[PDB]
């Protein structure tokens, strides 16, 4: 079902905000349930769709990402997957598709973010547990994205990888 | 053809929502002369007319701007009484404008404050057993359609007289109420309605309703 | 159509008679707070479809339906109130209520000597007359519009 | 049709109910009204002979009188041994308009007064000669029984 | 033959015109219980008036006027001539060639004051107050008196509305 | 010629009026004409004229130069004029056409109630009416 | 016959579950032999982090060598260590073997009291655990 | 496509728990927090089970057994059995099979007096609330405690309407 699911999410969002006095920590909440779910999310969806295979490519590893937590959480893949080549530590995941506002949500005047942190809560553990720690920031950019940033470690090792 | 008022009550009855749908209420515009024949009845800072009514002007019909000044209760925007510009003939001929008084956003949560009571005590000892309170109201205009959720929620729309299968518009509004109410208990079971994805989704209802043909249930 | 019950009530507001052939639930209350009850039913309701009403109230409110029964209203005029209630079935019953008032009403209760405006028609002659018209046509049902 | 306006009006000429007389009406109304009735009356079924008397009963003329005017003839129309007569209506069209109980009577004898005192004639039923008293003894079964004022 | 059924209003409303004199002498007492009386009247007429034309209500002024000039029409068969319309067109006046009320009573009634329409005033005024018209009445001419034509002349001031319900 | 329009009731004469073609009867003759219809009038009721319909008696009574027409209302109600000639051009369809009509002005005189059953026709509005009639026939 | 020795090494690099597979001797010096075995885990986790840079499979055979002790190493997405310590190697079975206590910490992954790295303590675990060792290792 | 796993589902309940015992050690907070917001869907939750069949409210008390008892096959897509009824004939026993929440999620015997899924047993509360019946239920048999299959002993206790559907309030 949709609306068992929609709902009992937004009563662990609401009564975060019950024991929590302000906006930016309550996201922070959020965040910490999307690591929680993610860090068995992660392997499970590893053997039934990479087929248990390790991707130490960050683009394949992540696109493959891209497809299958979207495939079977919410349904639809997210739209794109772009790496700015300025940074190459901070890429992005466009999802047009707002799993929060799929229960249609709150005015954004009291607050900014939403369960939207909670899926980068989520992408961020998954990064993190694929050997590839990362910060995962829910921004309302063209709609609904994640921006993601790899430690200048993370991402170095990618770069003397990416020296063939 | 439209749902000219879209509105929802909780159980002590303020009305939830105001979803108006476009109304474009009638504005009338007359150059009058020497003392009217319009019934100028001055009642409660509303300077409108009861008797003489020509020119499709109603009762309530009340002067908005004669050449473009709002009135103030009763004065002038520079400070005149309307009467005051009555007793003078010079400038006639004036142009009065006149406009129904709009319901503002308090009227209609009057107006559902004063109504919860009557759909709620309808006829409690009814000739008829085992009824239920007022289902179905129709008007000389308008039909207004209240659906009891079995409790709780009252779901009250008015479309044209001559519409038809409006249950299946309160099953769809039934919908997105639920699919709003999934987000926040924070938003309290007797909170008004202030939400934008309700009224961007209820615009696409409107905008289906355009529409006679309701199918997959249409939204 | 045969119907269950009907109501006359002054443009004042006192009970100026009443009706019954079918009224099957028989209330607790007295069938005067009853019927001040249905005048202040009608008198709201009256307001509330002049006032949300987005075009011209000609003659306002027409009738209410219910999941079990349905009631029909009619205004004089001379502020003079009828109300009929009945189950569900049958032809428009806007012009059987006016038939009823034109041709029974006007006809049993106005031409008398004996009744005087303001106050209650008490009339074995009227209870006749008004009995015969409903069993007129009597069927049943209304379906109002 | 014309008939609500001479009812209400009669309503009226019952209202006033001052206390001086049993007549809220003379035979004022009586004279001037079947004489219009006579108007009406520029043909009748009787002889033209100026040697010769021919009678037209005050029956006829009350009954032609009363489809014009109360829309309902005779019911029993009995001749009495004297030179009056009776006549009786199981009901009355003023009376049609409230139940039969017996409660106010003294109005339909006011109402029926309108056949009261009517200007004469010579030859017992000759057409108008009238006087009359209402004796009702059931509230749409009006009874009116004449009296000869002369003999 | 026999085609005007009514000739007997003329000399019943003299009846009544003469009995009241005879039980007060003051010109002016035929004159207000006749209107009251006439008034009582149009409480009763107006709602078989309503029961058989379906008018909404007189929620206007010349509509008001092919109302009332609807009901002389159908019960006293004359035709209101609506005329001397004034600017606030609140006020306008009856016509009548010929008196519905009477046929012919005579010219003088041997002395003045002796309001003849009083009726014709409870006929124009009770209605209005039964179509809820808090109205106020008077005639501006009465050819009875001497006159070529009566016109009436008739001005509402409050709409009356129900209260308190 | 003349005409002397009268209505009678029971014994007395209600209304007389003594015209001719031009004027009002400049002659002396008031007196002798009243009379003479009195007279007429009380022998044919004793005969029979008293009857149910409206009775017609033309040249029921004859006297100088002045011919007389008796008409009987049920009512009880008389009319008389003359023609003052032993023979004048006019007809009898044209008297019963008049008198007619004074029976209509009749009982619209009747209608006002002010006008005791009895009584002189006082009323200058109805006698215009009744010369009127008068001009219709002379 | 091979001492086989299981230990998990943690996400955050801190040991979490041991579990013998062993024959029933030397135990005393079985705890030293333990906590050498926990340093092996660290030393393992060194090595292995470059040698799981250099591929991208499941298992890396066997990395570290102590003139009696060989050292087994698997990596999974979890990025967990899981090893084993045996004087001969049995690799074979335990890659589907690792696979299948693979499945296992997944079922006490779906435990959500179960969490980042936080040590075992349920019994279903632990009988997983014996049944899986007597079935190859230990046995 | 039902548009969720039952294991997503698991793992977010399950979170949310460890969030709760994480917040508040004694377990008697965290049961009266979780069916305070068993409770609070409950009460939404009908408005959509009524946005289906358009059930009267109670003909009688098995007609309410059927209506919780599909409840869940159209949400959790599980079939509960109704039965043992007093011979009051009012009360039942509830069997739910398979609880997705529940799948291989163990539970510390240090916290064994945590009732975990009586979100459940307080929706059906929530959901009672709203048609007017108030009702006193819970669980005799927990296959989360060790017990078989799942096993909800229901209740009913009072009415709150009238000849009218608007009913004392």
């Amino acid at each position: 079902s949709q609306s068992i699911v929609a709902l009992l999410f937004s009563e662990i969002v609401q009564y975060s905000q019950s024991r929590v006095f302000t906006v930016p920590e309550l996201q922070t909440r959020l965040h910490d349930l999307g690591q929680d779910v993610g860090t068995r999310i992660i392997d499970l969806y590893f053997v039934r769709e990479r087929s248990s295979k390790r991707e130490t490519k960050l683009t394949q590893m992540l696109l493959f990402v891209k497809t299958t937590v979207w495939k079977n959480l919410f349904g639809k893949e997210a739209e794109k997957l772009e790496h700015a080549n300025d940074d190459e530590r901070t890429y992005y995941i466009i999802e047009k598709e707002p799993l929060v506002n799929t229960f249609i949500s709150v005015p954004k005047d009291k607050g900014s973010l939403n369960c939207a942190n909670f899926t980068a809560g989520i992408v961020e553990a998954v990064l993190t547990n694929c050997g590839f720690p990362c910060k995962v920031t829910a921004h309302w950019h063209k709609g609904t994205t994640y921006m993601v940033k790899f430690e200048d470690f993370v991402i170095a090792r990618d770069k003397q990888m990416e020296e063939k | 053809m439209i749902i000219y008022g879209v509105y929802i009550v909780s159980k002590s009855g303020g009305l939830i929502f105001n979803l108006d749908n476009n109304v474009p209420r009638i504005e009338h515009e007359k150059t009058f002369t020497y003392p009217l024949d319009l019934v100028l009845d001055y009642d409660s800072k509303k300077v409108s007319v009861s008797f003489n009514r020509k020119d499709g002007i109603n009762v309530g019909h009340v002067l908005v701007a004669v050449n473009g000044m709002p009135v103030n209760g009763v004065t002038l925007d520079d400070g005149r009484d309307v009467r005051t510009t009555l007793d003078a003939p010079e400038n006639y001929p004036i142009n009065l404008k006149f406009s129904r008084p709009k319901m503002t956003t308090n009227e209609k949560i009057f107006l559902a404050s004063m109504f919860y009571p009557l759909f709620a005590i309808a006829s409690q000892l009814s000739p008829e057993p085992k009824s239920s309170g007022i289902e179905i109201l129709e008007a000389d205009t308008f039909t207004l359609h209240c659906f009891q959720t079995l409790t709780g929620i009252k779901f009250i729309i008015i479309s044209e007289t001559g519409l038809n299968g409006i249950d299946l518009l309160l099953r769809k509004v039934y919908e997105l109420y639920s699919d709003y109410v999934l987000k926040n208990p924070f938003y309290s079971l007797e909170m008004p309605i202030r939400c934008e994805l309700f009224d961007n989704k209820l615009q696409e209802l409107l905008a289906q309703v355009e529409k006679t043909g309701i199918s997959n249930i249409d939204k | 159509m045969t119907i269950f019950n009907l109501y006359i009530f002054d443009k004042f507001g006192t009970l100026l008679h009443y009706a019954e052939w079918n009224r099957t639930k028989k209330s607790g209350i007295t069938r005067e707070e009853e019927a001040k009850l249905t005048y202040g039913m009608l008198f709201s309701i009256k307001s509330f479809v002049s006032k949300i009403s987005p075009h011209d109230p000609k003659e306002g409110f027409l009738y209410y339906k219910t999941n079990r029964y349905a009631l029909h209203y009619l205004e004089t005029p001379s502020g003079l109130k009828f109300v009929l209630n009945t189950d569900t079935t049958a032809i428009n019953v806007k012009e059987l209520l006016q038939q009823l008032y034109a041709k029974v009403w006007v006809e049993f209760v106005v031409r008398d000597p004996l009744w005087t405006p303001g106050t209650v028609v008490t009339s074995e002659l009227f209870q006749s007359k008004l009995d015969e018209f409903v069993r007129q046509s009597p069927i049943f049902g209304i379906r109002n519009i | 049709s014309e008939e609500i306006l001479f009812d209400c009006l009669h309503a009226e000429i019952v209202n006033y109910c001052l206390d001086s007389n049993k007549e809220h009406d003379l035979a004022t109304l009586e004279y001037i009204g079947f004489t219009t009735g006579y108007r009406l009356i520029e043909r009748l079924t009787r002889e033209v002979s100026r040697f010769k008397d021919e009678l037209e009963t005050m029956k006829f003329i009350c009954t032609d009188f009363w489809m014009l005017i109360y829309k309902k003839q005779v019911d029993n129309l009995r001749t009495n041994n004297h030179g009056m007569y009776v006549v009786q209506d199981k009901a009355f069209r003023f009376l049609t308009r409230i139940s039969p109980g017996t409660k106010q009577l003294e109005h339909a004898p006011k109402f029926v007064a309108f056949t009261c005192g009517l200007v004469r004639g010579a030859l017992s039923n000759l057409g108008i000669n009238s006087t009359v008293t209402a004796e009702v003894q059931s509230i749409p079964a009006c009874k009116f029984h004449i009296e000869v004022n002369r003999n | 033959a026999k085609k005007v059924n009514s000739e007997f209003l003329t000399l019943t409303y003299g009846a009544l015109v003469t009995q009241m004199l005879r039980d007060f002498e003051n010109a002016e007492d035929v004159n207000k219980q006749l209107e009251r009386i006439g008034y009582n009247m149009g409480m009763r007429l107006i709602e078989d008036f309503l029961a058989r034309t379906s008018a909404p209500r007189c929620l206007e002024m010349r509509e008001t006027a092919d109302r009332i000039q609807q009901a002389f029409r159908i019960y006293l068969n004359i035709q209101p001539t609506i005329s001397n319309w004034s600017p606030a067109s609140d006020e306008f006046s009856l016509v009548f060639d010929s008196n519905p009320l009477t046929e012919f009573v005579e010219l003088p009634p041997d002395l003045t004051n002796l309001r003849y329409s009083a009726i014709l005033s409870g006929c124009i005024r009770g209605a209005l107050e039964m179509v809820q018209l808090e109205v106020q009445c008077w005639f501006v001419q009465d050819q009875l008196k001497g006159d070529n034509v009566t016109e009436l002349r008739v001005k509402f001031v409050r709409r009356l509305e129900e209260v308190i319900p | 010629m003349a005409f002397c329009i009268a209505v009678i009731g029971k014994d007395n004469a209600p209304l007389y009026l003594t015209t001719s073609d031009m004027e009002q009867e400049l002659e002396l003759q008031y007196h002798v004409n009243a009379a003479l219809d009195v007279v007429e009038e009380k022998c044919l009721i004793g005969k029979g004229a008293p009857e149910s319909k409206e009775l017609y008696l033309g040249l029921l009574y004859s006297t100088e130069n002045h011919k007389i027409y008796g008409f009987v209302t049920n009512t009880r109600v008389k009319f008389i004029v003359v023609i003052d000639s032993s023979n004048v051009a006019l007809r009898e369809n044209e008297v019963r056409a008049i008198f007619r009509n004074l029976h209509l002005l009749y009982t619209d005189a009747i209608c006002n109630p002010f006008y005791i059953p009895g009584e002189s026709l006082t009323s200058k509005k109805f006698d215009r009416a009744v010369q009127k009639l008068m001009s219709g026939t002379a | 016959m091979s001492t086989y020795y299981f230990v998990i090494v943690g996400q955050n690099d801190n040991p979490i579950y041991e579990k013998e597979f062993s024959t029933v001797n030397k135990e005393l010096r079985k705890e030293d032999h333990r906590h050498l075995t926990q340093f092996i885990a660290h030393a393992a986790l060194d090595l292995v982090d470059e040698h799981k840079w250099k591929t991208a499979n499941m298992q890396l055979k066997s990395i570290d060598r102590f003139n009696q002790w060989f050292v087994s190493a698997f990596i999974t997405a979890s990025q967990i260590r899981f090893i084993i310590v045996h004087d001969n190697k049995n690799d074979e079975g335990i890659k589907n073997f690792f696979n299948e206590m693979y499945d296992t910490y997944i079922k006490n992954s779906m435990n959500a009291f179960y969490r980042i790295n936080t040590p075992i303590k349920s019994p279903m675990f632990e009988k997983k655990s014996e049944i899986f060792g007597r079935k190859y290792l230990l046995s």
